[PDB]
RNA sequence: GCACAAUCAUAGCACAUAAAAACGUUAGGUCAAGGUGUAGCUUAUGGGUUGGAAAGAAAUGGGCUACAUUUUCUACAUAA
């Protein structure tokens, strides 16, 4: 390590746009934090799960409008109808424990 | 609805992390440095602690998209190891085949 | 320690980098 | 009431132009293909399945719109949009003497709703230092200023820019880097005396 | 002096595609491209060909009506170029209190455009010769006594320009 | 017999700007199976021989990604299921191309590019020298 | 003028037709915006506000409201380098980050005076 | 015993298709992929974004064409436009088939912000490959 | 016809490996990948916030380090 070499490196850093003055490795964390995209802002992270609410709402609206025919929902409804006809349904809110 | 209440909470966690990602990104620059004095770093610690809990991306759990299984989920397909097989053996994913060598 | 002065705005105006 | 219409096979002419039936990509509809093709694993006593309702024939991509006849018919009309290549630059020796700078730019394609690919921002600039007007001390300074980006055995400097988002912005940054390096390689400062 | 650099040719986005379309002419034994090539769906007669297009359009406009009735299921944009034609439409005005802002939204989206005129005139608001022209055009495009009632609203209320 | 007449009507103009030159146009086509890649290679060769491109085609090495998962649902680790993803590569090396020629070629290629393959285009844009480097003195 | 649109729709009524060829099916979608622009370039539709490299890399113009010889410049040079090495964010977002740091340091004046280093 | 995508052997009267008649270890050997895209390549991305849209369409078409759909879908993904090939029985009238195809090509395109093509092939019955 | 076999994959054969192994026994494991019939909750066996989910009297399964001289350290492809 020589003075000519350290001046050449200081000029090379200034020209390339890096950190010119000497800094410890611990101070490069704040450099990397802005040089790279944060975790919470990545698309693969913030858009992990699609809109299951939109999926269910669209499917149910189509089913009620008469375009989609959900066999699983029809099975659930048929089983609930048979259960209520047998005599064991869903109690009204507020009369399950007291009444 | 969603798959599970756990997935519903994880969606809100991701949303709050995306909402407060900028504030934490700006505050951590005051803590992860050694040039600025520690007097302001100790205050920045309290400031970032005063943030809501779900704002940090650390509470984000990488679950499945189909069944929301908390473990055994690939990161590239975002699917559980079982739903991935149930789809690959059906052939709805290109290039996937039984490894034979 | 010692710091060398770098012509930033001058180089920018010379190479159309301002 | 069910109606059964015969396919185009009984009406296909033996001298009919095939690109007229299959100009673009099609899902290989068996009603317009007069060729009896059998695809599928046969049975111990059976034969491969027919073309009607064969799922394996729809699974595979079809090149029926890219037969050599259609290839020639399309390439004949494409002679109007292209230009002539200069025959005086067939050998790379004169290409290096005339246009010494090489600009490597990456471009990717993918089927889907998204087009943005973060791998497309990189721009490479390769410059042969034997085609410039650097003096001895200027070259010796440029070597130590660029560092490992200059191959001493190949005598080529490679600048790989990825800091700018846009490819044109990276190209402008690369040409600015080349300009500022060529300018700074000549300035003899005070510290060069030691 | 030894280098040779020719000039480039600028074409349209679909010019080269029309150049390829000019290579292939109309087929003889082929059904029209709007119909499906399957024999069970190929139109047999002229009435069937006239009915299948209407049947397909009755599904197209039905899906468009569903999109217009539920825009929240299509607000999420995935495509990078952000194609606006695949976005849901909105038939409601932006402001309901400002009469000058409601007129400009009701002239472009019959009965509501006429009711906005009364809602604007009830507040003793002076309307210029620019909004009234479009308000009268919105009625002259769609639509006897109401015609005279609106034509008197052109001169008796404000001296609307003869050019309008 | 009934052929349409006057079917040609293009919009081609000659701009005064000098066309850009290219040294090497590399096309890396990745796919799953080899039959589609061979058909695409034949198609590209046929499309290049008509235009006079002199395409050099070699087959880059393949890349196979294998990953192991469990076989059963709840608890069986001694038994596994291994899945494989192959990626076969094709290298189309074009040389001595111009701007308009490269544009029309890439258009005619990407219009008919199959669905099961992807393509990476690497361009060698030719340029002599910028204006501030020819013979400047600071 | 609504009459101009009335004439335009009457022109389109005789102009448009059901597609008779897959080539026309692609031409219409390309003219409308559904199909991509060929050759496929990964930057179609994104201009980044017409900015250049001097608006992204050279960000020293925004650090004038800071002490030059203090540790504030030593801290902000790292942020400037990180923002210049970030092709993901635009120019306005980096300006907003710089302004956030400016107003934070200008609001917290007692801590810098207590630390022992004179800052303005 | 492996059960994944494997239909068991009955007494000898059940009709099975060419797809179900092959065990999962025959993918890319005798039977091909039902979906084609670029996300499942080596140096490519967007593997889950296409997979979720694939499963959504697998369910959507099954709910849209109930009882008349013979086999699984063929989902091609080629240059920003996705093709859906279906083998449907000719149970529904052609007017009802055209209504549904015109509704789908206008709903799914606006729902996924990408052009969709829907091709239908009418079969008289389920094509049986093995014993029936 | 289903198993076996052959064929296929480990980019040339053969070999080996891989892969495959029907019908069934163990009322074998999985209601906690996921949906589920039956039987039970609805001011709670439901939905949220915060804090803790120790520890070892003792036994045991499987791996790593070794108990050295064919060893340990040093530079080093293996003659110190
Ligand atoms: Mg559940
Ligand atoms: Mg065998
Ligand atoms: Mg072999
Ligand atoms: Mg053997
Ligand atoms: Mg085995
Ligand atoms: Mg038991
Ligand atoms: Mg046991
Ligand atoms: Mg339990
Ligand atoms: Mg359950």
């Amino acid at each position: 390590l020589s003075e000519y070499a350290v001046r050449m490196s200081r000029l090379s850093a200034r020209l390339f746009g890096e950190v010119a003055r000497p800094t410890d490795s611990k101070s490069m964390k704040v450099v990397k934090l802005f040089s790279e995209q944060p975790l919470a802002k990545r698309k693969e992270t913030y858009d992990w799960y699609p809109n299951h609410n939109t999926y269910f709402a669209l499917m149910g609206t189509l089913r009620f409008l008469g375009l989609y025919r959900d066999e699983h929902q029809d099975f659930r409804d048929e089983q609930l109808r048979l259960k209520k006809l047998r005599g064991k349904g869903k109690p009204r809110k507020g009369e399950g424990k007291r009444a | 609805y969603y798959v599970d209440w756990k997935m519903l909470r994880d969606v809100k966690r991701r949303k709050m992390a995306y909402e407060y990602a900028d504030e934490r990104l700006r505050i951590n620059s005051l803590r992860k440095n050694t040039i600025l004095p520690k007097d302001l770093q100790e205050v920045a610690d309290e400031e970032i602690a005063s943030l809501p809990r779900d704002s940090c991306p650390v509470r984000i759990r990488n679950r499945c998209v189909m069944t929301s299984r908390p473990r055994g989920v690939k990161r590239r397909w975002r699917l559980s190891r079982i739903v991935f097989r149930h789809l690959a053996d059906h052939g709805q994913l290109s290039g996937v085949q039984r490894a034979m060598w | 320690a010692a710091a060398a002065a770098a012509a930033a705005a001058a180089a920018a105006a010379a190479a159309a980098a301002a | 009431r069910r109606k059964a219409l015969p396919p185009r096979t009984e009406k296909m002419a033996v001298d009919q132009d095939w690109p007229s039936v299959y100009p673009v990509a099609a899902p290989f509809k068996p009603s317009a293909v007069p060729l009896p093709v059998r695809m599928g694993y046969p049975v111990k006593r059976g034969v491969p399945m027919a073309k009607e309702g064969n799922l394996e024939l729809l699974k595979i991509p079809n090149f029926l719109h890219l037969t050599p006849v259609a290839i020639k018919r399309h390439c004949e009309a494409l002679k109007d949009f292209c230009t002539e290549w200069p025959a005086a630059l067939d050998s790379d020796e004169k290409c290096e003497k005339h246009f010494p700078i090489e600009i490597d730019t990456a471009d990717y394609v993918s089927a889907g709703p998204s087009i943005r690919n973060p791998k497309a921002r990189v721009v490479t600039l390769r410059v042969k230092l034997s085609s410039l007007n650097l003096d001895d001390h200027a070259k010796k300074k440029l070597i130590k200023l660029v560092g490992d980006r200059y191959c001493k055995s190949t005598d080529v400097l490679t600048i790989k820019t990825d800091r700018c988002p846009l490819k044109r912005q990276n190209y402008d940054y690369a040409v600015y880097l080349l300009t500022v390096l060529y300018h700074e390689s000549w300035k003899t400062e005070e510290w060069e005396k030691k | 002096e030894e280098v040779v650099i020719p000039k480039k040719k600028t074409w349209d986005k679909v010019a080269i595609l029309q150049a390829l379309a000019s290579t292939v002419h109309r087929d003889s034994t082929a059904a029209p491209y709007v119909f499906q090539d399957d024999p069970y769906l190929i139109p047999t007669s002229s009435v069937e060909s006239h009915s299948f297009l209407l049947a397909k359009k009755s599904g197209e406009n039905a899906a468009k009506f569903i999109i217009n009735s539920y825009p929240k299921y299509f607000q999420k944009d995935i495509a990078e170029p952000h194609i606006p034609c695949l976005m849901p439409e909105y038939f409601e005005p932006q402001i309901e209190d400002v009469s000058e802002a409601a007129l400009q939204e009701r002239i472009k989206l019959n009965y509501n455009f006429q009711q906005r005129e009364q809602s604007e005139e009830l507040e003793e608001a002076t309307e210029a010769d620019n909004e009234k022209s479009k308000t009268k055009a919105g009625h002259h495009l769609g639509v006897t006594w109401r015609t005279k009632n609106n034509a008197e609203r052109i001169f008796a209320l404000m001296p609307e320009k003869n050019a309008h | 017999v009934d052929v349409p007449k006057d079917m040609t009507k293009p919009e081609i103009t000659i701009s005064d700007e000098p066309d850009t030159l290219y040294k090497r146009l590399s096309v890396l086509v990745k796919g799953h199976d080899k039959a589609v890649l061979d058909s695409y290679e034949y198609f590209a060769v046929l499309a290049a021989k008509e235009l006079g491109i002199s395409i050099k085609v070699h087959e880059p090495p393949r890349k196979i990604e294998r990953f192991t998962l469990l076989k059963s649902v709840h608890i069986f680790k001694k038994h596994r299921v291994q899945y494989e993803m192959r990626t076969l590569y094709r290298c189309l090396e074009l040389e001595h191309l111009t701007g308009s020629t490269a544009d029309v070629y890439l258009e005619y290629i990407q219009r008919n590019l199959p669905e099961g393959v992807a393509m990476e285009v690497t361009k060698t844009k030719l340029e002599q020298l910028p204006e501030h480097i020819r013979k400047p003195i600071w | 003028s609504l009459w101009d649109i009335e004439f335009a729709k009457q022109l389109a009524a005789v102009t448009e037709r059901p597609f008779q060829n897959g080539f026309e099916e692609m031409i219409q979608w390309t003219k409308e915006g559904k199909l991509w622009e060929f050759p496929i370039n990964n930057e179609a539709g994104f201009d980044d506000d017409g900015s250049e490299f001097h608006e992204h890399i050279f960000l020293d113009k925004y650090l004038q409201d800071f002490p030059k010889q203090g540790p504030i410049r030593h801290f902000m040079e790292l942020v400037t380098c990180g923002l210049s090495k970030n092709p993901y964010l635009s120019v306005k977002q980096k300006v907003e980050h710089i302004e956030w740091f400016r107003n934070y340091f200008n609001e917290k004046r007692v801590i810098l005076k207590e630390s022992g280093i004179q800052l303005n | 015993k492996n059960r994944a995508a494997r239909v068991r052997v009955s007494k000898g009267d059940k009709p099975v298709t060419y797809e179900e008649a092959h065990a999962p270890h025959y993918i890319a050997h005798r039977k091909g992929w039902l979906s084609l895209h670029t996300g499942n390549l080596d140096g490519e991305d967007h593997a889950a974004e296409r997979t979720v849209e694939d499963v959504f369409l697998r369910k959507f078409m099954l709910g849209t064409f109930p009882g008349c759909l013979a086999d699984q879908l063929v989902l091609k993904r080629r240059a920003n436009q996705l093709e859906i090939c279906a083998l449907v029985l000719r149970q529904l009238p052609p007017h009802k088939f055209y209504f549904l195809v015109g509704y789908s090509e206008t709903l799914l395109s606006h729902f996924y912000k990408c052009p969709v093509h829907l091709h239908l092939q009418t079969v008289p019955s389920k094509v049986v490959y093995k014993y029936i």
